[PDB]
RNA sequence: CCGAGCCUGGUGAUAGCUGGUUGUCCAAGAUAGAAUCUUAGUUCAACUUUAAAUUUGCCCACAGAACCCAAAUCCCCUU
RNA sequence: GCCUGUUUACCAAAAACAUCACCUCUAGCAUCACCAGUAUUAGAGGCACCGCCU
RNA sequence: UUAAUUUAUUAAUGCAAACACCUGCAUUAAAAAUUUCGGUUGGGGCGACCUCGGAGCAGAACCCAACCUCCGAGCAGUACAUGCUAAGACUUCACCAGUCAAAGCGAACCUCAAUUGAUCCA
């Protein structure tokens, strides 16, 4: 990425990892399984109910994503019916 | 005349401040070529007799390339102005 | 614009001669009506297929002969083995049957003397060749 | 490794190379028939459609008839003094329209070479006869003998798993699952040369068609072509497999059984000196007696649909022609007489 | 070979879902179960989305 | 408008439902039917 | 010093390649693999370093881990 | 290799390049080359004098 | 150069615009321009291989290379609840991907070695 852009000397962010990942506040990334709108003909129930789902990452997949994307994408957003809001924060968590 | 677009969109330069473009900005796309539009008519008020058109005083509807070339710089036509039009119509009115 | 544009395939894209695109205009007249991508198609079936060439495509009225008959003629003489299309060198197992051989003669005498088959086989050839053009197309 | 040579062989497509034998050879081989016989292979073939007697059999023969194809089995068996595959007239070229499945849930026909259907005739199963096909696994015949009468099971084997699931695929939709779900057929993924062994004096009936040159397809198909360079070891040593595989299906055989020998190629090699070294074979090395039936009759029934070369020693071949593009089929009948 | 083809709900909804098929055998009617109407339904063949 | 044009369409065709679907049944059985005859011959 | 002149400028071109990378002292510290137009490189894993949290880590007694058709290993309370 | 000549200035002077001769192709024409020219001309190209056969 | 991408440039035409030239748009050539020329193996060739699965090597949890030994797959058949959901686990040594699955809703009362392909974009 350009970590100081030549307009404003700023770090910029990578459009393509917004495109694709949504980040919980808490520190999560959430994602889409690969392959999940392609030749579902082929593949049995339990495949594609696999593939349906949204994936947590792992921590040096988050970090990468962190580092890729600037601090405005780690805010806290109050967004009226956020179907994620409940899972913007963690309960319960020891270390 | 050619008409052109670019294929890159300029970003908004401000209100008091000009555009600032870039190589790509120099590309454009032909959106039309105004050559190629249908002809149309010019209207013209005639001023002596002429054969197949009008006698005098007459709004018509003639091609632009026989009212450009022919009738008015010949004068035996004038522009359907306001003013010729109006004075035209004193002089129908005279009669 | 028709007769310039046949003239120009003749000499542009066929690479004939100044004098062998006028013998050819003199000798084969039907050239001109004959449309443009046919003649050419023609032209470079002669060349590379049958490996004629320029001066002999000139000297035996070729172009005159239609493209159905050309190909069925000399694809059957091919398959048959009689033809062969000239190597890189220029060079044939057996010497090929001339062209006039091939076309100028008439059907019986091109299978009798040249093909040494029976008309039955030409008939049976000629439809089988004739749905093989089609299906490509 | 030497990356630049003082000459590099010109790259040929298989096809050409096929070509080039097949003139080098056959040419002397047929002498004057070599045209004819190269314009037939080089042209469309000649396709009949085997009606699925396990289907709506005479259904399909009315329609068939209607398309104006006639029974060339039945001709045949009209001047002879149970199959059923039409075809069209003498030079015309129709084609069969591609075949779908019936009330019954079977394909009505298999559109497959007549020639091909020749050997499964000559080898005349008798009413519930114990089968085996020790390599034919394309189909075709395999389908053939299965509607034929051999009641008392058919065990066809291949050393191609690809061949022997495609077999399979037919099999499902054409032979009935009744039909197919009792030892009636065992299909098999093994060696035939390993079948003297695996079974002896065991089988009635017995084809034999081993892999060959397959003339047709070799100068049709570029791919997995015998005649390419890389293949050279393989068609050197064709000659021999195939006399394995025929010493073993003869040592299969029961004594006083049938046996046909079949090949889709033209080679006098692969065909004629296959026979007699397979019978040599196995007289010397086995020391058992197999006499070779005459289908010179067989080849005067079949005359007017097929065009035979005349000039053979052993067996018939039928020879592709322009009239009728059935061919190539060389077939030789053999009666284990020890 | 055989086609994937789309068999489309006979009860008036929007559901589809896609099936195999022989090409040589006649379009499918087939009953299956209908998530909207919470029913088993006739669906019917529409189109073939592609062959296999 | 477009909620109660769905919800009426689905109606009909779950009035319509059960009779096609005997239909259905009983096309299939009688041509398996046919097949029998058929083999009988 | 021409398979494409010379000078200046872009230009501090680029180089997964070569070379170099300058005070003292102590301490921990060495290779499971995968992918890659990739095997002269790099990303992940593994190993390694640092700081922090709390709690079992290693060694390991029985018992236990397959039919087809050996050395040992895994799991493992005590210690 | 016809010949006289030409060539890799600074590792090759040659059988290589050119060469008269012969052959192929292109062009019906003027005011800046071709050309102040016009088919026995001009341009592009091959090959290599001449002579002999088929 | 019959490697890919172009025709910006010229030469032709065609259609427009104007009443042959000029301009715009197309088509065909000439001429060029930009860029590339994968990897692992094989010295006496005329190539082989690249992904996935089973077996031995690797005997007994797992893991194990090869320019090692063999064998195979790029599907087919059935069914149409082959629907929806969900604890807990496995995982080809990463990730990606791939597996199994209690319970529940709703219904009745898939198989076996591999049989495949991400993103973007349509
Ligand atoms: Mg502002
Ligand atoms: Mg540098
Ligand atoms: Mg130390
Ligand atoms: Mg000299
Ligand atoms: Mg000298
Ligand atoms: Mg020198
Ligand atoms: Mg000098
Ligand atoms: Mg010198
Ligand atoms: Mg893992």
């Amino acid at each position: 990425l350009t970590y100081f852009s030549a307009r404003k000397g700023k770090r910029k962010t990578v459009k393509a990892v917004i495109d694709r990942f949504l980040r919980l506040h808490c520190g999560l990334w959430v994602r889409r399984k690969a392959g999940y709108k392609k030749k579902l003909w082929k593949k049995t129930p339990a495949r594609k109910k696999r593939l349906r789902e949204f994936v947590f990452c792992n921590k040096t997949q988050s970090k990468l994503l962190d580092k890729m994307t600037t601090s405005f994408w780690k805010r806290r957003n109050w967004y009226v019916d956020d179907p994620y809001q409940k899972y913007h924060d963690r309960t319960n968590l020891k270390v | 005349t050619v008409i052109v677009e670019r294929w890159w969109k300029v970003p908004l330069a401000g209100e008091g401040r000009k555009p600032r473009l870039h190589r790509r900005h120099r590309v454009y796309k032909l959106v039309e070529d105004t050559k190629h539009r249908p002809k149309e008519n010019l209207e013209l008020i005639l001023t002596q007799s002429v054969e197949n058109v009008g006698v005098r005083g007459d709004l018509v509807s003639v091609k632009k390339s026989l009212g450009r070339n022919r009738l008015l710089p010949q004068g035996l036509a004038v522009y359907a102005s306001p003013e010729n039009k109006k004075l035209f119509e004193e002089e129908k009115l005279l009669r | 614009q028709d007769i310039n544009d046949t003239v120009r395939l003749l000499k542009e894209k066929c690479l004939f001669t100044v004098q062998q695109v006028t013998k050819i205009l003199h000798s084969c007249p039907s050239v001109l009506r004959e449309d443009l991508g046919q003649l050419e198609y023609k032209f470079q079936y002669a060349y590379f297929r049958m490996g004629i060439k320029h001066p002999d495509i000139v000297k035996s009225e070729y172009l005159q002969y239609s493209l159905t008959k050309i190909k069925q003629r000399h694809i059957y003489l091919e398959r048959l083995g009689r033809y062969q299309t000239p190597d890189k060198k220029g060079q044939t197992q057996i010497p090929n049957p001339l062209l006039k051989d091939i076309l100028r003669v008439s059907e019986a005498e091109f299978l009798a003397r040249t093909a040494c088959t029976s008309v039955e086989e030409f008939q049976v050839f000629k439809k089988l060749l004739a749905r093989e053009e089609e299906e490509s197309e | 490794y030497k990356k630049k040579w003082a000459a590099t062989e010109p790259k040929f497509p298989a096809v050409r190379l096929a070509l080039q034998n097949f003139d080098m050879t056959y040419s002397v081989q047929f002498g004057d028939l070599w045209p004819s016989i190269r314009v037939s292979l080089l042209s469309e073939q000649k396709y009949g459609a085997l009606v699925n007697n396990f289907a709506a059999w005479d259904h399909v023969s009315a329609k068939l008839e209607q398309l104006s194809a006639k029974d060339f089995v039945n001709e045949a068996i009209s001047h002879w003094e149970n199959l059923r595959c039409f075809t069209f007239d003498r030079g015309d070229i129709s084609r069969f329209p591609p075949a779908r499945p019936g009330s019954l849930g079977v394909m009505e026909y298999y559109l497959m070479d007549a020639a091909s259907l020749l050997p499964v005739l000559a080898l005349g199963l008798q009413p519930g006869d114990i089968v085996l096909d020790l390599c034919a696994a394309p189909g075709g015949k395999t389908l053939a003998l299965l509607q034929t009468g051999c009641c008392r099971n058919l065990a066809a084997n291949d050393l191609s798993p690809s061949r022997i699931a495609r077999l399979q695929k037919i099999l499902h939709s054409y032979v009935p699952e009744e039909i197919r779900d009792g030892n009636q057929v065992r299909v098999t993924s093994w060696d035939g040369r390993k079948w003297g062994e695996l079974e002896g004096d065991t089988y009635d009936r017995v084809l034999v068609d081993v892999p060959c040159t397959t003339d047709r397809h070799s100068l049709h198909e570029e791919e997995n072509n015998i005649f390419k360079r890389s293949r050279k070891k393989e068609r050197q040593i064709l000659p021999v497999l195939q006399v394995q595989l025929l010493a073993a299906g003869l040592l299969a055989t029961k004594p006083g059984g049938h046996v046909v020998y079949s090949t889709c190629s033209l080679s006098h090699l692969q065909n004629e000196y296959v026979v007699q070294g397979a019978i040599e074979l196995l007289a010397n090395q086995y020391s058992i007696q197999v006499q070779v039936e005459d289908l010179t009759h067989f080849r005067r029934v079949f005359m007017d649909t097929f065009c035979f070369f005349s000039s053979c020693q052993v067996g018939e071949l039928v020879i592709p022609n322009l009239m009728a593009n059935f061919g190539p089929m060389y077939f030789c009948k053999m009666r284990r007489l020890t | 070979k055989n086609i994937l083809v789309r068999m489309v709900s006979e009860a008036g909804t929007g559901f589809c879902f896609n099936t195999k098929r022989n090409r040589l055998r006649e379009k499918l009617t087939l009953l299956h179960y209908d998530p909207v109407v919470k029913q088993r339904v006739l669906f019917v063949e529409k189109k073939k989305i592609r062959s296999l | 408008q477009k909620r109660r044009e769905r919800e009426q369409h689905i109606a009909e065709c779950m009035a319509k439902m059960p009779q096609m679907i005997v239909n259905w049944q009983q096309q299939q059985r009688e041509n398996w039917e046919k097949a029998q005859a058929d083999k009988e011959r």
